[PDB]
């Protein structure tokens, strides 16, 4: 079967740089030619114990593209198969005697890795675990930078925003330092800088890295700006008040950028892309969302159908 | 063994956990539930050493350890000998090495970790990072020093 | 047409001997043969008026594997069609206009009987009514013990638990009552013990029964140990200390059990049955909450598709 | 239950707890904290007695226990021989008696109880019952038979 | 000083016959001569961790009859004062440096005796502390039997109702029985039965009780007879609807009833006893429920002062 | 007339080295000499917009002690005056023609200045207005400080835990730089790092201070060690865990304490302060908060009296 064939999509980090591009290269396939009966006959369970109307949308839409059926639930408000007294453990155990795979999201770390020893033959994908990782954003991000700059290997990266807590720039750091030469530029208030941990992996795989305190002194180099959500619940009003210029943009902070440079935000923006980017060409945050609908067809092909007839 | 003046306590067969740093003993008995068995034990506590000044000391008859088994005693007592004695002498002498793995007996210090309500016994990948050790949880994927995990 | 074609499935008390045996061979069809498209074309209610996570997962993917489209809500925390102003029998009135059979579950004691008056040609399906009914539980549970014993006459039942109130063992108790030879054990805490008119029913139809103060004093000659959940809310938080150690199960209870024993467990368990049991031979409970997705498949073949091409 | 091998040496003074039924010397251990100490200590798992088949027993030196304390270990060891004393001889010698109060170490096992989330030591007042004990709770005031507050 | 000086008041199992005598007697003289300045420039806190409006006015009213002035809160859905974690420890070691008495109300068992622990020299008088104890319930029930019968010995009682979990009905069979003569009469379902321990306790202390299923057998001789509010809320609505008759007073029942027979009740009744009971002469729940001012108004009378000038 | 007469209470920054020890000096003579009648037919208005028990029963009892009585209401979802769109102003400019003075907390930063704008004659004193200042928390604690140590001047003065966030620590900060030769130690992770403004103000006065990792290296010398809690509810549980062992205090690391040294925490406390170290002589915060009343007490009197003859 294909490398992934009745594999667990739980944590980038059990990713090799070959299933990475064996996703993207399935999603550029299925962008191309749909497959909308590959999946028919499948029932997917789409397990949002954290509600996540977004991500939810575009993967159960994912798996209707393919033709599987769909059962699930989401705004665990107790959902006593999930939270009240039931264990994870017992949820999935249940669960996977009904299904041919799990989709899940969960607000806490691990969950994914812990249904997947207790869901048997049940592929389990993860959707999204705390402050952990998020897999599939990754994939539709790495699948939008592969398609807009025609590789993944030597590029000049910015990451911009809340670089501390952000589980999808951990990820994509991590999933971009499997791939040659790429440079990253990381621009974060102080109090929001990227983890150390990040840092200390990237400087052992000797890879370029530096701090700016604002996105002009990279713009002219970049070749993907990517931006985060700054949670303003975690600052104090005065202190995101203070620091709030360096990490948003207008159009008028892209009269230096490169022609192929693309600006990304896995969403919602609204506090840091001025909608006067909306109309530049840089803008490509909602082709990145509709990007999320050929990663995750991808993914749920090469794990539920075991060859790929591509 | 413990030969001091009187009377001296050997084993025909089972395994010798020596030189176990003080106050590490009973920790060792407790995180390993070595006294669940129906074997006969035999322990001495805070005896004296040289080798140190103080130590604690396990028997236990009919029972020995996998190298595995051993090296889950790396954390605790770096610098102890487990002895294999058989028909009363001893036939193998081990030291524990760093494991790649520590299962069941840490705790995730992640408070939001999935582990904690759950029926799944905790597990660390290893990484000794030449100062202290490193323990990574097999579910939140988070890191810690040894030094803050063992203090949960 | 089949005995069930078209039919309302509202109370096991309306379900004969001959019924509950064709529900179940349909099952155990439909479990070695599935037909994906029997349903294809059919349009189903899943109303769950009470929210039901387990239930209602288990009843969509029963409709799905027959591929049958679904439409539906839960947690009635208003749902205005449902119990705001309108009357039940107004909401039924308007979803037999838009479906081919309702599913539904209700906090209210007959609830479902109610909307078989008022859904017109459009059978309805209980899914569970207050503290009445739940057929389809009972459905899977005897599909369970059929299977696992080899029938379901001359069997040695143990109930375990809040026999007072769960509906799931009184329903079993008088489905099981409608075959022969059946013996059952009672064990459980006097607050909580097993109706009289239950009792009455029994000794009525001639059937032997015995009350026992823990598992162990029946443990060797029990075919089927069913437990269920104590409702910890229903009992002082002492008097459930004083009483839970009778009622609760670990595997050194099991030493005793007679090779072909199953326990059973409707579900949440978790204060009953602890995680030891999970890997003996015994543990049955998730293989029986699997069987529910053939009971209800065969369920809705039966009252949706004329003959049974089985 | 002398012993003809190589048992346990048996120091100038301290206590020998002696005739512990089997599986109850380490409990006594964590629940009575008792290898917190410097002194030496001496612990032995699954003897062979005349009288129980098997037992454990536990010698802790230059410590001393009063008629309270070894009443304390009466729920857990009913028949024990606390031996005490110095120049190498048993000068005393005691049977627990069941005590009127137990502390610090049972667990209400009414999951209301204030107990459990505070700063508080538990307390139970004991009475003896046909066939069992009562145990009452001081903060709830609730009374429950001795097997469900000891059930693990 | 008097015997309750400066003593905690958490459980009538620690009240002797003479303190409930004296706490009577200082009622009394209070109801008769009222002494509006006694308690002044005393600062007393009522905190009802657990809401309680009839006991809580109740006891605030007591406090201003005796000149002190009241700070507290309730409910802590509307507190900081142990909200995330903050120990009722040091919740109460806080509070305990501000006032000169704690009034507590609480849902666990053992809050108040913990109290005691951390409120150093100020004393804490137990307003409830969930199912265990309520003693000025019960000082009032006796202040209320005492005033209307002249004494607490030698008595009729009977208690109807929910005598399994009335924790106000335990306490004051506790403290009757610390008087001599008293004969009791339980009048319950017999799944709300009055406990085995207390039966006992009666056993052990040669005080006679017997069990009817009607007010009928009694009421010839019954002197007090204590109606309990029924906690259907634990009850199946149909169990509910089955017993209720014969826990229901009707002013046609008291038709032999002697002269000087009195009908108490705890409240709020509502199902339990009819309104035409209300007019007459036996009906005394709202006398009873304004003696809780004279017998709260004594307990922080002896508590705060050495010696009463009554 | 004293020199705080009919004044506002809203900001440390307002009150000057000579105000603060009047307030303390106050405090002092009415915790030697209770005047209990002070100000009786005062009213005041306790408006705890913002939800705090414990700054609430404090402050009212500081009320109740000087004779005056209370009106007042807490959190908002509990009130009428502001909730569908009053402003505060005109919420202010009514209750100012009824009280004699209103006591406020509030979620927003200037609210209690913003009150007084509205009061006219009647003072406002500030009980907290979102991140910015709680004026009587620092005369609490620097009475506190005074009365442990005997001055204000030349102290070793550490501070431990969130000195980012903690409005109280940057409060006092600000009140201790009014006096000469005091000296900080600062102990917090990098993340909840005493403001830079915090120390920019000290650098500006000549004032000593420095960072530490851990308690240990400032022990030997500290007067008061003012522990503060650490809100985890901004931080990542992870996070957390990492560094909290520095910020924690265990009754061993006071060791080697001065015999004068006191640990102050505002409360509560949890995580920060081990329960062994309450029964140390230097365990110093409830005694703090017993504080709070004669602090309160002092500065109502100073406002609301024209000359204290104490
Ligand atoms: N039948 C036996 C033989 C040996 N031992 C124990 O084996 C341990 C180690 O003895 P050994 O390796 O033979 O010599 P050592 O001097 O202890 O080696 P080292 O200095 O490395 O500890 C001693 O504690 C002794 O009590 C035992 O309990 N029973
Ligand atoms: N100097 C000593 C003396 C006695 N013991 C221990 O204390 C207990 C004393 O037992 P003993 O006086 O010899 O009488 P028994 O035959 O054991 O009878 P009993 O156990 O009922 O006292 C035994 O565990 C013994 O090993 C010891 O360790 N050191
Ligand atoms: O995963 C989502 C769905 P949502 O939870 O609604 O933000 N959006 C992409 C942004 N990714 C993040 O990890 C930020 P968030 O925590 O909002 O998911
Ligand atoms: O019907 C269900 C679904 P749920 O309501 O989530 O328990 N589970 C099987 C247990 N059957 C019962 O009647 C108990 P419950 O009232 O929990 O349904
Ligand atoms: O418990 C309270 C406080 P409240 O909730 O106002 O009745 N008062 C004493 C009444 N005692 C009873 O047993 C009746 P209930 O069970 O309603 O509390
Ligand atoms: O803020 C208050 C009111 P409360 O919520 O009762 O602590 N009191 C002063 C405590 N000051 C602090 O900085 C501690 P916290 O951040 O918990 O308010
Ligand atoms: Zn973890
Ligand atoms: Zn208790």
């Amino acid at each position: 079967a294909n490398p992934l064939y009745q594999k667990h999509i739980i944590s980038i980090n059990d990713l090799s740089r070959d299933d990475l591009n064996l996703v993207l290269a399935t999603a550029a396939k299925l962008k191309a030619n749909p497959q909308p009966e590959l999946l028919k006959h499948k029932v997917i369970a789409s397990c949002f114990f954290e509600a996540s109307t977004r991500t939810r949308l575009s993967f159960e839409t994912s798996m209707h593209r393919l033709g599987a059926s769909v059962v699930g639930f989401s705004d665990s408000a107790n959902t006593s198969l999930g939270k009240k007294g039931e264990t994870l453990a017992d949820t999935i155990s249940v669960i996977s005697t009904y299904v041919d795979a799990i989709v899940m999201r969960h607000p806490q770390e691990g969950a994914a890795r812990l249904a997947t020893e207790f869901s048997g033959n049940v592929p389990v994908l993860n959707a999204g675990d705390g402050s952990n990782q998020h897999p599939t954003q990754t994939l539709l991000d790495l699948f939008t930078i592969q398609e807009t700059q025609g590789r993944l290997d030597n590029l000049h990266v910015a990451m911009v925003g809340d670089l501390k807590y952000g589980r999808t720039v951990h990820s994509l750091t991590q999933a971009l330092a499997k791939f040659d030469g790429n440079r990253f530029y990381f621009i974060a208030p102080d109090a929001l800088a990227m983890p150390q941990y990040i840092l200390d992996m990237l400087d052992e795989k000797g890879i370029a890295w530096s701090l700016h305190s604002s996105i002009e002194e990279v713009m002219a180099e970049v070749d993907i700006l990517y931006m985060t959500r700054v949670q303003k619940e975690r600052l104090d009003p005065s202190e995101y008040a203070n620091v709030k210029a360096q990490f948003v943009l207008r159009a008028s902070d892209l009269h230096n950028a490169k022609a192929n440079m693309k600006v990304l935000h896995p969403l919602p923006r609204v506090d840091e892309i001025a909608t006067d980017v909306d109309k530049t060409p840089h803008a490509w945050y909602f082709q990145q969302a509709g990007n999320g609908i050929f990663a995750r067809q991808a993914l749920l092909a090469l794990v539920l159908n075991r060859d790929l007839v591509l | 063994t413990h030969d001091n003046k009187l009377q001296v306590e050997a084993i025909k067969r089972g395994t010798v956990i020596d030189h176990i740093p003080a106050q590490i003993g009973f920790k060792l008995l407790s995180l390993f539930k070595l006294t669940e068995t129906d074997q006969r034990i035999t322990i001495g506590l805070n005896l004296p050493s040289g080798e140190m000044g103080r130590k604690d000391l396990i028997k236990i008859e009919n029972t020995f350890l996998s190298e595995d088994q051993v090296d889950q005693l790396a954390l605790y007592a770096p610098q102890a000998t487990v002895n294999r004695i058989d028909n009363y002498e001893v036939v193998g002498k081990s030291r524990p090495s760093l494991p790649e793995r520590i299962d069941n007996v840490l705790v995730c210090p992640n408070s939001n970790c999935i582990s904690h309500a759950e029926p799944v016994s905790s597990s660390f990948a290893v990484r000794k990072r030449a100062n202290d050790i490193a323990l990574k949880c097999k579910y939140c994927e988070k890191e810690f020093s040894h030094n803050v995990v063992l203090a949960n």
